[PDB]
C-alpha cells in the first residue's frame, strides 16, 4: 500500500542502517581485561 | 571345617580386586601409554628434516616420563595433594633424547625436557604408587582414594571411560520405507572413514563412500577389485542359494548395461568419481587415482597388486546386505554390548599427545627453518635453546584439553566434549562410582529409547541398577564389579596361528565352494576358510588355556552366519569365568583351599586353566551355570559369584533382589548424594564444597561389596532406629518424622566446608593486590565489619563470621599506588567459622589464599533423608522424645516412616534389612544382605524369637502421647539412614525486589544472585485457564517490567522526555506501561526494517 | 569419627564403654554380643551405637599438621 510514506518498495533495499541504541547492545563492565567488553552487535555495525 | 566349593569359590572374587582393582581401566590405560605409546608416538615422529640443508637433521631416540639417567631414583614430584592445595598440576616432565647433528661431525645424546606429562594418581608414574598408608599420611593423601584421575591446576579431572560402536567392523542396518543399508567405520592410524553401503532402488545395491561423487555399482567395485569373472562375483555374494541369486542379479545387469568390463575399465570409472586431494600431486589423476581410492576405501591396505583380501571383504559385505534383503532380523542390534567398544584415559592421551608431538614438530621445524635460512655465520652450537623455549605448547594444550574436556584433534578432525568431568566429592562412594562410569557416544537420537535400554548381552558386564536419572537415563553407564577390558594383541602371531590349525588361506580358496564350509574372520577380516570349525574353535581355546596365546584373544563361531570370528582389538569388555570340562568345574576346591592359604593368585587360576575371560561374543558360545548345584552336563562355564552383575554404588544395597528394580536404581542415585566420610585426610583438604557426617556409622545390614571396596572404612549414613507407622499425619507422602532429642545427641548432625579462593595478581605496571586492612573504631575494637580479620586482613581462624563481614580484605591497585578495595564478603544466611586459612603461591609466582569456611548443620524441617532402598522424603516434623511411641524397655525410634510406602513401592529388601539390623544388633554381628545372597530370614527370626522379640520384628509399643498399647504391632528396629546433600537451608530463596539483567530490565536468573522466579508459559495459560487478567498484569507487567513509556498518536514510535524525536512536536505524545519487554522488542524491531507503529485509542468516551 | 557420648535414641551414655569394649574384643577376648552386654548395653539403639561406631578420629591423627 502506497497510500503513506515507505510504501515504495525501493525502501525495502538495505540503504541506511538504523544502528540500535545501546541499552540495546549492551556493554558489559570490567569483562576479563580490565577494560570493558562490547558485545557481537556493535562488533558487527564496526565491521560493516 | 573343609573348603565347599560353592560357598568359597566367591573368594576368587576378592583375589580378583587385589590385583585388579575397581579404578583399574584408568590405571592400566595410563600405565600403557607411558611405557609403550610414548615410544611408538616418538617412533612414528622421529624425524623432522628440513628442505634446506641436507647434512643436517633431528633425530627422537627414546621418551621417558619423570625419570633421568643420571640417578636410579625418579624425579621429585610435587605430592599431589600438595598440587591440589597449591592450585597447580600434578605433572611429571617428560624427556627425549636427541641426535642433533653438529657442524664438524660430532654425534651426541642428550636428556632433553620438553614438557610437563600430567600424571595420573596411582599409576606407575606417581608417588602414591605402593605407599603403605605411612608413606601415605605423610604425602596427606588418603590410602582409600581411588586414584585414576588427574590432578590439573588444584581440580581433580577424570577422563571417564568412552562407550563407542566398534571400528572395522560391518554393521547391517534395516529400514522401514527406505532401504537397507549396512557400514564398516573403518579407522587407520591416520584416517577415519566410513564405508557407507546402501541399497538405492530395485533392488539394486551400491557403495557409498565419502570421497567418492556418486554411488558406484557394486559389481563396478567388485571387478575394480580383482574379482571379475561376473559368475564368481554372484558365486561370492550369493553362493549356491536360489533366492540370494534372484535378489542379486539386478545388479549383475547394470555392470554390462554401461559397458563389458575388464579390471582396469572398472578401475578407471571409480576413479573418475574421486572428489579432490587438496590439489597436490595433480599428475595422478590417470587410472592410477583408482588404487588411492581403493586402497583408501577401508582399513585393508593393499599394499601389492593382489586385491583378494578386500574384494572378499566387500563381497561379505554384499553378503550380509542381501541376507538382509532376503529377511530382516538378519541385521544386527546396534545396542549389543559385544558391538561396542570402551576407550579409555591412555588411548585417549594417546591420541591428544600424538597432536600436540606433530604440532610441536612442525612448530620446531619452522624455528629450524627460520634459523637456517639466514646465509651466514649459521652456527649449530645450542640448537636446543629453541626445544627449550617450545616445550610449553605441549604442557599447555596437555593441560588444557584434561581441564575443559574440548578435545581439538586437527590430524582425526572431529570436536570432541565431555571427555574429563570433575571428580565428584559428595562422598567416598561418589568418588569411586564416578570411576568405572561410562559415557556413551552421542548423536544417538535421544528421542528414542534404542540405547536406553538395559540389555541382557551387558549381564556381569554393566551394571544393571547404576543407571542415572532425569535425562542420561541408561545412557550413562557403570561397570559392573567384575570386569576386564582387554588390551590390543597383535594379530600377526595369531593369523599364523589360525594357518597351523587348519585355516586355508582366501588366496587358495575357489568363489564357488566359499560358502560350503566356515569362514575364519580375524577382527573382522575373512582370513580364510576351514574344515571342522567346532574342531578349530576347541583347539584355539586349548591353546588360550594353556597361555600359548594372550587370554584376552576371544574366539567363537556363528551358526546362522557361517563364520568363526577371533577378536584380538582392545576396548572389548570381559569377565572371569570358571571353566565347567566335563560336566564338572575345575576348581574342585584344592585350588581355593591353596588360594586362602596364600598360594595361586588370581592369574594363577588363568595360568592352570581353570578360569578364562569371556568377552559378550563367546558368551553366546558359552553356557553358564549360575551355580554348582545346575551344573548339567552341556555347560562351559560357572558364575564366580552372581551378585558381581551389580556395580560398586549398587552393592551399597541390601537385599536388592527382594526390591523392585526402579527403587535399586533410585537408590544408585542417593547413595552418591549421600553425607558421610570423604577421606581419611578430608580435614586437609580444602575444597569448593564437602558435606561431613559428625557421627557416621557403618550399615548393620551391609553387603560383600560394600566390604571390597572398603565402604564399611567410610561409611555414609547412620542407623537410626526405625518404626514404621502412621505418625501425627506429617509423615504422609514420603516426608519423615524425626525425633527431637536423637537430633540433639547427633543423629544426623553434619557440616559443610567452603572454600573460597583469591589471588593477588601482580600486573603488567609492576603492582599487585595487597591484603592489608583491618581498620578500627576509635575504642581500639575493630569495625563490625573487620571483627574477625586479624592483623595480616586475612580472617581469624576459629572466628565465627556473619553476613556482611569481611574475611579476605583485598584492596586492588587503581591503575592495574591507590588501592581500592575488593574484599571477600561472607553472605550467608547462617553464620560460618573460619576454619582454615592456607597461604601459598602458585607454580607461576603469585599469591594464593585459600579460606576454608565450615558451618555445623542440625537435621532440619525440610532436610532429605534415604534409606538404602530409593525410599527418600524430607523431615516433615521434628517430635519430642516423650510423644513418640516406645517399647517395654523404653526404646524411641529416631525416625518414624509411613507403612504407605511400602506397598506400591515393593522393598520387600527394606523389612528385611530391618529384621537382619535388628538381629544383628541383639547378637553383637554385623549381618549380609548381599545380592543373591545374605543371611537367612529364619536365622534372624531365630535370632530374635531367642532373645525374647517376635519373629517379625513387630514390637508391641505404647504411645507416647496417651501411653496406651497401641492397637497394631509396629514393625520397630535399625534401618541404615543417609541424609542427602539437598538441605533445606541451601534452597529456601525469596526475593521481593532487587538486582535486574540490564539488557530486559527484568529480575536476575539465579538465588546466588538473588534472582526471581520464572512465570512461564505454562503458568501464563494456567493464569488465563483462570480468568484472572489483572493477576496476568499484575504478574507479568506490574511486578516483572513496568517501564513508562512516550508513544506519539501520530506515528506510532516511541519518544523520550515527552518528546517524538521523528515529528519534532511532542504534541501527539502520550503516556502509557509497557513491558520493558515490548519496549525491548520494538526497538530491536526497529534496528531491523520493521517498524512496529502502535496505534492508540481512548479507554474511555465509550 | 569419635565414639558419640549418648546413644541417639535412648540418651544412654556410652562414650564411658568405647575403650572397655575395645579392651573387652582385645584383652581376654569375648564375642561381640558378649562384650556388649557385659557393659549393660542392653537395649539395641545403645547395642547399635557401639557395634556400628568407625573409629575415624585415630585416622585423622595420622595426618596432625602441628607435629
Ligand atoms: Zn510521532
Ligand atoms: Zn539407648
Amino acid at each position: 500500500d502506497a497510500t503513506v510514506p515507505s510504501g515504495r518498495p525501493e525502501t525495502y533495499i538495505w540503504r541506511y542502517l538504523p544502528a540500535p541504541p545501546v541499552c540495546i547492545r549492551p556493554s558489559v563492565m570490567m569483562q576479563d581485561s580490565p577494560a570493558s567488553n562490547e558485545d557481537d552487535l556493535t562488533v558487527k555495525l564496526t565491521e560493516i | 571345617d573343609e573348603i565347599n566349593t560353592a560357598q568359597d569359590k566367591w573368594h576368587l572374587l576378592p583375589a580378583f580386586l587385589k590385583v585388579k582393582g575397581l579404578v583399574k581401566q584408568h590405571l592400566d590405560s595410563f600405565n600403557y601409554f607411558v611405557d609403550t605409546d610414548l615410544k611408538k608416538i616418538i617412533k612414528a615422529n622421529q624425524l623432522i628434516l628440513s628442505d634446506v640443508d641436507p647434512e643436517f637433521y633431528l633425530k627422537y631416540v627414546d621418551i621417558r616420563v619423570g625419570k633421568k639417567s643420571s640417578s636410579s631414583t625418579k624425579d621429585y614430584l610435587t605430592p599431589p595433594h600438595e598440587c591440589r592445595l597449591r592450585d597447580m598440576t600434578y605433572s611429571a616432565p617428560i624427556y627425549v633424547d636427541i641426535e642433533y647433528t653438529r657442524g664438524r661431525n660430532i654425534i651426541m645424546h642428550k636428556d632433553v625436557e620438553i614438557g610437563r606429562m600430567p600424571i595420573m594418581l596411582r599409576s606407575n608414574k606417581c608417588i602414591l604408587y605402593d605407599a603403605d598408608e605411612s608413606k601415605m599420611a605423610k604425602l596427606n593423601e588418603c590410602p582409600l582414594d581411588p586414584g585414576g584421575y588427574f590432578i590439573v591446576n588444584g581440580t581433580e579431572k577424570v577422563i571417564l571411560v568412552q562407550e563407542q560402536l566398534s571400528k572395522n567392523r560391518i554393521i547391517v542396518e534395516a529400514d522401514e520405507k527406505k532401504g537397507i543399508v549396512q557400514a564398516s567405520v573403518t579407522s587407520s592410524t591416520h584416517e577415519r572413514k566410513s564405508k557407507t553401503y546402501v541399497i538405492t532402488k530395485n533392488g539394486k545395491i551400491y557403495l557409498k563412500h565419502n570421497s567418492i561423487a556418486e554411488e558406484i555399482p557394486i559389481a563396478i567395485v567388485l571387478k575394480a577389485c580383482g574379482i571379475l569373472s561376473d559368475l564368481e562375483i554372484m558365486q561370492l555374494v550369493c553362493g549356491n542359494d536360489s533366492s540370494y541369486q534372484d535378489i542379486f542379479a539386478v545388479n549383475l545387469e547394470e555392470s554390462s548395461k554401461l559397458d563389458i568390463y575388464t579390471q582396469q575399465q572398472a578401475l578407471e570409472y571409480i576413479g573418475a568419481k574421486v572428489k579432490t586431494m587438496r590439489r597436490q600431486k595433480l599428475t595422478i589423476l590417470q587410472e592410477g587415482i583408482e588404487a588411492i581410492a581403493t586402497t583408501v576405501i577401508a582399513h585393508l591396505t593393499v599394499e601389492a597388486l593382489d586385491f583378494r583380501e578386500k574384494a572378499l571383504y566387500i563381497a561379505m559385505m554384499t553378503r550380509r546386505v542381501v541376507m538382509a534383503m532376503y529377511n530382516p532380523k538378519m541385521i544386527d542390534d546396534r545396542d549389543y554390548v559385544g558391538n561396542k567398544r570402551l576407550e579409555l584415559a591412555g588411548q585417549l592421551i594417546s591420541l591428544l599427545f600424538e597432536d600436540l608431538f606433530k604440532k610441536f614438530n612442525n612448530d620446531f621445524k619452522l624455528s629450524i627453518d627460520k634459523v637456517l635460512k639466514k646465509p651466514n655465520r649459521a652456527m649449530e652450537y645450542d640448537a636446543l635453546l629453541s626445544i627449550n623455549v617450545h616445550s610449553n605448547n605441549i604442557t599447555s594444550g596437555l593441560n588444557r584439553a584434561i581441564s575443559t574436556g574440548n578435545w581439538s584433534l586437527k590430524r582425526f578432525k572431529m570436536e570432541r566434549a565431555g571427555v574429563t568431568h570433575v571428580l565428584s566429592r559428595l562422598s567416598y562412594i561418589s568418588a569411586l562410582g564416578m570411576m568405572t562410569r561410562i559415557s556413551s557416544q552421542f548423536e544417538k537420537s535421544r528421542k528414542v529409547s534404542g540405547p536406553r535400554a538395559l540389555q541382557p548381552s551387558q549381564f556381569g558386564m554393566l551394571c544393571t541398577a547404576d543407571t542415572p536419572e532425569g535425562e542420561a537415563c541408561g545412557l550413562v553407564k557403570n561397570l559392573a564389579l567384575m570386569t576386564h577390558i582387554t588390551t590390543d594383541d597383535e594379530e600377526e602371531p595369531i593369523k599364523k596361528l589360525c594357518y597351523v590349525l587348519g585355516v586355508e588361506d582366501i588366496t587358495l580358496i575357489d568363489s564357488a565352494s566359499l560358502h560350503l564350509n566356515y569362514g575364519v574372520y580375524l577382527n573382522g577380516t575373512l582370513i580364510g576358510s576351514i574344515r571342522f570349525p567346532t574342531k578349530f574353535v576347541t583347539q584355539f581355546r586349548h591353546l588360550r588355556r594353556t597361555g600359548k596365546v594372550s587370554e584376552f584373544i576371544s574366539i567363537y563361531s556363528n551358526s546362522h552366519q557361517m563364520a568363526v570370528h577371533i577378536a584380538t582389538d582392545g576396548g572389548r569388555i570381559c569377565r572371569p569365568l570358571i571353566i565347567v570340562s566335563d560336566g564338572q568345574s575345575r576348581v574342585k576346591d584344592i585350588h581355593l583351599r591353596k588360594l586362602l592359604d596364600g598360594e595361586l593368585d588370581f592369574d594363577d587360576f588363568l595360568k592352570l586353566g581353570l578360569v578364562e575371560y569371556l568377552d559378550v561374543n563367546e558368551e553366546n558360545d558359552s553356557y553358564i551355570a549360575l551355580y554348582e548345584k545346575d551344573i548339567v552336563p552341556s555347560m562351559t562355564h560357572l558364575e564366580i559369584e552372581p551378585f558381581t552383575i551389580l556395580g560398586a554404588v549398587a552393592g551399597l544395597i541390601p537385599y536388592p533382589h527382594h526390591n523392585q528394580s526402579p527403587r535399586n536404581t533410585y537408590q544408585c542415585a542417593m547413595g552418591k548424594q549421600a553425607i558421610g566420610a570423604i577421606a581419611y585426610n578430608q580435614f586437609k583438604r580444602i575444597d569448593t564444597l564437602l558435606y561431613l557426617m559428625t557421627y557416621p556409622q557403618q550399615p548393620m545390614v551391609k553387603t560383600k561389596t560394600i566390604e571390597l571396596i572398603d565402604y564399611d572404612k567410610l561409611p555414609a549414613g547412620q542407623n537410626a532406629t526405625v518404626a514404621v507407622m502412621s505418625y501425627s499425619g506429617y509423615d504422609i507422602e514420603d516426608a519423615l518424622v524425626l525425633n527431637k532429642s536423637s537430633i540433639d545427641r547427633g543423629f544426623g548432625r553434619c557440616e559443610t566446608r567452603r572454600k573460597t579462593t583469591t589471588v593477588l595478581k601482580r600486573y603488567a605496571n609492576h603492582t599487585q593486590d595487597i591484603i592489608g586492612g583491618m581498620r578500627v573504631d576509635e575504642n581500639g575494637d575493630p569495625i563490625w565489619q573487620h571483627q574477625s580479620l586479624g592483623p595480616d586482613g586475612l580472617g581469624e581462624v576459629g572466628m565465627k563470621v556473619q553476613s556482611g563481614q569481611i574475611y579476605i580484605n583485598k584492596s586492588v591497585p587503581t591503575n592495574s599506588t591507590q588501592y581500592r578495595e575488593a574484599p571477600v564478603i561472607y553472605r550467608g544466611p547462617e553464620p560460618s567459622h573460619i576454619d582454615q586459612v592456607m597461604m601459598s603461591v602458585s607454580d607461576n609466582d603469585q599469591a594464593l589464599i585459600k579460606v576454608l569456611l565450615r558451618q555445623n548443620r542440625r537435621p532440619e524441617l525440610g532436610d532429605k533423608f534415604s534409606s538404602r532402598h530409593g525410599q527418600k522424603g524430607v523431615c516433615g516434623i521434628i517430635v519430642k522424645q516423650e510423644d513418640m511411641p516406645f517399647n517395654d524397655q523404653g526404646i524411641v525410634p529416631d525416625i518414624i516412616m509411613n507403612p504407605h510406602g511400602f506397598p506400591s513401592r515393593m522393598t520387600v529388601g527394606k523389612m528385611i534389612e530391618l529384621i537382619s539390623g535388628k538381629a544383628g544388633v541383639l547378637n553383637g554381628t554385623l549381618e549380609y544382605g548381599t545380592c543373591f545372597g545374605g543371611s537367612k530370614l529364619e536365622d534372624m527370626s531365630k535370632i530374635l524369637v531367642d532373645q525374647g522379640f517376635n519373629y517379625s520384628g513387630k514390637d508391641m509399643l505404647y504411645s507416647g502421647i496417651t501411653g496406651e498399647c497401641l492397637q497394631a504391632y509396629i514393625f520397630f528396629g535399625p534401618i541404615y539412614y543417609q541424609k542427602l546433600k539437598h538441605m533445606v537451608l541451601d534452597k529456601m530463596h525469596a526475593r521481593a525486589r532487587g538486582p535486574r539483567a540490564v539488557l530486559t530490565r527484568q529480575p536476575t536468573e539465579g538465588r546466588s544472585r538473588d534472582g526471581g522466579l520464572r512465570l512461564g508459559e505454562m503458568e501464563r495459560d494456567c493464569v488465563i485457564a483462570y480468568g484472572a487478567s489483572q493477576l496476568l498484569l499484575e504478574r507479568l507487567m506490574i511486578s516483572s517490567d513496568a517501564f513508562e513509556v512516550d508513544v506519539c498518536d501520530k506515528c506510532g514510535l516511541m519518544g523520550y522526555s515527552g518528546w517524538c524525536t521523528t515529528c519534532k512536536s511532542a504534541e501527539n505524545i502520550i503516556k502509557m506501561t509497557i513491558p520493558y519487554a515490548a519496549k525491548l522488542l520494538f526497538q530491536e524491531l526497529l534496528s531491523m526494517n520493521i517498524a512496529p507503529r502502535l496505534r492508540l485509542e481512548d479507554i474511555f468516551q465509550q | 569419627m569419635i565414639v558419640p557420648v549418648r546413644c541417639f535414641s535412648c540418651g544412654k551414655v556410652v562414650g564411658d564403654k568405647w575403650e572397655s569394649y575395645l579392651n573387652l574384643l582385645q584383652e581376654d577376648e569375648l564375642d561381640e554380643g558378649t562384650a556388649l552386654s557385659r557393659l549393660g548395653l542392653k537395649r539395641y539403639c545403645c547395642r547399635r551405637m557401639i557395634l556400628t561406631h568407625v573409629d575415624l578420629i585415630e585416622k585423622f591423627l595420622r595426618y596432625n599438621p602441628l607435629e
